C-alpha cells in the first residue's frame, strides 16, 4: 500500500491533465493560424506605397 | 502463558506499524509532531490537520 501511494503521489507531482491539454492544443493551433495570417498582414504594408510612384 | 505471548507479540506489532505510517518522511500518526500544514490559499494561509497519533 506504501508502494502504491508514492507511485500515485509521483503522478500528482508531475502528470499532465491530458482534457485541459487538448483544449489548449485546439486554441493554439487557432492562435497559430492566425498568427501566420497576421503576419502575412504585416508583409503588405511595403507595397501599399507603390501606386504613389 | 501462551495467551499472553501473544498479546506481547501483537502489541510490539502495534509500534512497528505506528512507526511506518510516513509519507516521504512526515507523519500524521506517528506522534512526531501535534499537527500538519498544509496550503490552503495561495497567500499561504494553512489548512491544519491535527495529529492523531496511533
Amino acid at each position: 500500500k506504501l508502494q502504491d501511494s508514492l507511485d500515485a503521489g509521483v503522478g500528482n507531482l508531475v502528470d499532465a491533465d491530458l482534457a485541459k491539454e487538448s483544449a489548449k492544443l485546439q486554441s493554439l493551433q487557432t492562435k497559430q493560424q492566425l498568427g501566420v495570417q497576421a503576419l502575412s498582414i504585416a508583409n503588405q504594408s511595403s507595397s501599399s506605397i507603390l501606386s504613389l510612384f | 502463558n501462551a495467551l499472553k505471548s501473544d498479546f506481547d507479540s501483537l502489541r510490539d506489532q502495534i509500534t512497528k506499524a505506528a512507526s511506518n505510517a510516513k509519507f516521504n518522511g512526515v507523519s500524521i500518526a506517528d506522534g512526531t509532531t501535534t499537527k500538519l500544514s498544509f496550503l490552503a490559499n495561495s497567500d499561504g494561509s494553512a489548512f491544519t490537520v491535527t495529529a492523531k497519533t496511533l
